[PDB]
């Protein structure tokens, strides 16, 4: 009870094996990292963020826009809405290919062409 | 006189300022699976944010909200309808979490995981751009995952249903669990020897001894069969939707696999996810797992740093804007 | 399933029929080796060769069992039969491949653009063809070749930056020239204007970071160089632009069909990929034809794989699931067997 | 065989040994050539004030009086565990580590870091640490045995400086105290009168309103003084340095700031965790009042405890005792070998 110098003992090295190691500490957002500079964590995590600043507030200004991603084939063209899209783009391709379907089904013969006066013997 | 970025998540609101490195506020279901179901239950949520965590005053704020990968028109229209109306806010401006995820990486490329506590997605974006078309959802999220953990402590006679135990099993999970390399021979180690064990101590006092549970849990998001689904596993999912984007833009993906969300802290979950990833992909193929220490906040850190943006000014949604275009304008703002 | 591998000039796109888009596409083995060209101008010239690249696609690219799978493939306009009888010997007797199918890449295209009757313009990389389709039927005798493409392009462009200073020459400069070629350039709509408007100031002019940092500028080339493909002598060459081409290759066509091929337009190949190509190819197109006649250009912004595609398309259509060359019908009739089947 | 435990303070060298419950000698940390600790004191300079061992040689005298003076033991015969500061500079401990190899023979060693011993000695491995000794103050947030830098707080004013500003405001009462022999007679005073107030200007109001709060001291020469508000005003300059010209937080906003600077997930564990440990802790009341301020900066809904065991005036070495005693503990010293073979680097490799 009082904290004894024997049971004091005794949590602590049944605390100490309970214990996960730092790397995987850091690993969750605890530690900061290994290497790093102790003092020096708050200046060292303003400069990676300006960094990260920098970086967006550029890549920002050269933002395309939707339709220029649309010319290239990025997002499907282009209604209705980002939720339908995903299954309307299934039942595009699906009807297109039906409707290819009866098209290549009823192809002509060669020698319809030919009388048609398209194509030699 | 700045801005506040409210991410509301299925679990949890992560509310701050614009500027700091983490949320200041973060409590706890009116959107579960991630899309606002309740109206009048969320205006109370964004009531006791906005003046029991953060105590400020709502007109003198703009807000950056969060909203969750194929939030519908509507659902956005209305979002801004109550931050406009219900609360007179200057400004204010939605933004798509997998993104704001991504941008807090320092990309505007890549394919984003993230895995909440209600609902799990896969969105790949480009510059910017959420590709829809290629988003996957997926309803197992972290909720669950700690449901589960549940149901398989029983099998070693212990027994958790209270709320209250729920809790206490959440925290098991959060403090123990972890994602395996090798799940087949992660269970032929766990039987071969101890050293995998752990103990455990409950509120009261008692200690319980947790075992390969720890690696099965989370193993859910790898076969969601675990708990009765018929649906692929995230790192499955991930490929799918990486392959639903145009042929050209696959290679920026592979290499750009960034994870967010609480539910991708499990240790070792990076590690596998690029075993996986890795052997479903093209042998000649750059395949990089991003895995932020400061993911189970990501999307409100970039939240923040997005609404500290000087540029950023130039797009939030005034009150003015607002009342000349109606909540339609949210459409051409935010995207 | 089935397999589709289109076996361009200097990329191979192979998938699995049904879905869209492929899943491998490396230089015409391949990626690897550009770690240390059998089918130039768009005919299989060195089989050897060639058979060591459909290995590579079937099993390390795909990682398939060939024997498990039908296989189509593509062919360019005019392939000799002797050629198409040699690919479906090797598929046979070098792969034992269920059954097989090869297809005229201009004619996919076009069913992808969900058509059987249209004149398709396939500019690739090592060739570049009109063909007119009529009713799923390529007309040889219209057919156009030019073997002016995408690399000749690629270099003009490098010929091109050299007035500007900068000196691209090895092979890699040779791949950066390219990406230059694919970020940047783009057909004009009036050229001289163009050029007018060049001096003229204003964004024109891009800049362009190297892999090593260095950014250089580049300004009308821009335009000058995809501007080869409607002036051949650019790069000196007697042959008319491809719209030209087009133009011949349409009127080389029955008179009845002609309204419905210059109204049916449809282009795809890489090179057709250059911003305002289209435009561009209209206005020429009504200038040569008769004032009276509606014409269309169709440019699907997934062209760069519009065969491909269309070679999926086609292979999922249950008709066509009845024309595939079975192991046994090779067997009892070989390789002529094409011929019948195949068309 | 039996390990020595050796806490170097700013103040104060407390050693002794592994198990035992209080160090066995505790002596002044200053320094016919050269007179170390109390010997120093009687006839006729401080190298680790404020926290940081800033001279070598005075420090290796010191140690020098403790393993034969005090401690009256074979250097070479005992593994050592010294204590370091928070934020100890590599360099530092590479210092201290080549000294007891090199200078001592030491058959093994370890360096530990004060406040995480004495938040081992209170039987945790996860809480936050307020350490105020005779040099310096700090707070260390520490997570399962892992003192977390980026969020430590110093503040170099600790005991010495209390002592001072009880002597600068018994000057008010008309007494004089400047001697060094002086000196020491008001620290006496601090450590048996003074006391940490719950509400400050109400003690103040209190304090004229009725008598019941005066009391009477000793002096050496018989002579009796009487000490008022003095008591409760000295203490109070923990919680606000201007009180001697500090632009510094009080201590209990230091805490809060140092939890804050720390993992939102960690905060919960840190309110309800708080130990305090050095000498300035022992002030009466300290600990209720630092309960309030704590809980009046932190979020409504906050589990806040504070752990003030009874005798922190040595928590640490008690600690650094417990440490070096378990069997556990014994496969992680330094041993000589390990030393020959990867030079002083080593210790960051096996301490921390
Ligand atoms: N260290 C951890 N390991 C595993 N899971 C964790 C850990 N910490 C938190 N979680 C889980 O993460 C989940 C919440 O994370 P998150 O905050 O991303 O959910 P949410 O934000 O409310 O939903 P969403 O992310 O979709 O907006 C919780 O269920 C929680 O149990
Ligand atoms: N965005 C672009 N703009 C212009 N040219 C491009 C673009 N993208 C690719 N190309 C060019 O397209 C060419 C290749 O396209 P394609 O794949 O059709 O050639 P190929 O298939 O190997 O030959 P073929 O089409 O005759 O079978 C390359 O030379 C490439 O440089
Ligand atoms: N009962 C007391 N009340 C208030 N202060 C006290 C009391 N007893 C001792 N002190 C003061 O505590 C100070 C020393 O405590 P401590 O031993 O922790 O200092 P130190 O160990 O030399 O420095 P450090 O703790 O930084 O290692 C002395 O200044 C002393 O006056
Ligand atoms: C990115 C890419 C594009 C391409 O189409 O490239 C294909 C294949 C390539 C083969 C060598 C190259 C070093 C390897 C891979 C490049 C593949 O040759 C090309 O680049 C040639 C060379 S210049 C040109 O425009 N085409 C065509
Ligand atoms: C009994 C005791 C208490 C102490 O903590 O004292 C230590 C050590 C001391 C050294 C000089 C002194 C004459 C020698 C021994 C005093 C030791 O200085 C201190 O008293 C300093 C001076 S004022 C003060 O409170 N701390 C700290
Ligand atoms: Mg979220
Ligand atoms: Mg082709
Ligand atoms: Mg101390």
């Amino acid at each position: 009870a009082p904290g004894s110098l024997s049971e004091r003992k005794n949590v602590l090295q049944l605390k100490l094996q309970q214990r996960r190691t730092r790397e995987e500490l850091v690993s969750q957002g605890i530690m900061p990292p290994l290497k790093s500079p102790a003092a020096f964590h708050e200046q060292r995590e303003s400069l990676e963020r300006a960094r990260t600043e920098d970086y967006l507030k550029r890549k920002i200004r050269s933002r395309p826009e939707r339709a220029e991603l649309v010319r290239m084939h990025i997002l499907e063209e282009t209604s209705a809405e980002p939720s339908l899209q995903a299954k309307q783009l299934k039942l595009k391709r699906a009807r297109l290919a039906d409707d290819l379907n009866e098209k290549i089904a009823q192809r002509p013969e060669r020698m319809e062409l030919v009388e048609k006066n398209i194509l030699p013997v | 006189t700045t801005a506040l970025v409210c991410d509301n998540g299925s679990g949890l609101v992560k509310a701050g300022f614009a500027g700091d490195d983490a949320p200041r506020a973060v409590f706890p279901y009116p959107i579960e699976h991630g899309i606002i179901t309740n109206w009048d239950d969320m205006e109370k949520i964004w009531h006791h944010t906005f003046y029991n965590e953060l105590r400020v005053a709502p007109e003198e704020h703009p807000t950056l909200l969060t909203e969750a990968p194929l939030n519908p028109k509507a659902n956005r229209e209305k979002m801004t309808q109550i931050m406009f109306e219900t609360f007179n806010v200057p400004a204010m401006y939605v933004a798509i979490q997998a993104v704001l995820s991504l941008y807090a990486s320092g990309r505007t490329t890549g394919i984003v995981l993230d895995s909440g506590d209600g609902v799990t997605h896969n969105v790949p974006i480009y510059e910017g751009y959420a590709l829809p078309h290629a988003i996957m959802r997926l309803d197992l999220a972290g909720r669950d995952l700690t449901d589960y953990l549940m149901k398989i402590l029983t099998e070693r006679g212990y027994s958790f249903v209270t709320t209250a135990e729920r809790e206490i099993v959440r925290d098991i999970k959060e403090k123990l669990c972890y994602v395996a390399l090798d799940f087949e021979n992660e269970m032929a180690t766990a039987a071969s020897s101890s050293s995998l064990e752990k103990s455990y101590e409950l509120p009261d006092g008692q200690v319980i001894t947790i075992g390969n549970e720890r690696f099965r849990c989370p193993e859910t998001l790898f076969q969601p069969s675990f708990i009765g689904m018929e649906s692929a596993g995230i790192h499955e999912t991930t490929y799918n939707s990486i392959m639903k984007c145009d042929i050209d833009i696959r290679k920026d993906l592979y290499a750009n696999n960034v994870m967010s969300g609480g539910t991708t802290m499990y240790p070792g979950i990076a590690d596998r996810m690029q075993k996986e990833i890795t052997a479903l992909a093209p042998s000649t193929m750059k395949i990089k797992i991003i895995a932020p220490p400061e993911r189970k906040y990501s999307v409100w850190i970039g939240g923040s740093i997005l609404a500290s943006l000087s540029t950023f000014q130039q797009m939030w949604i005034t009150k003015q804007e607002y009342d000349e275009a109606g909540p339609s304008i949210v459409h051409r703002k935010c995207f």
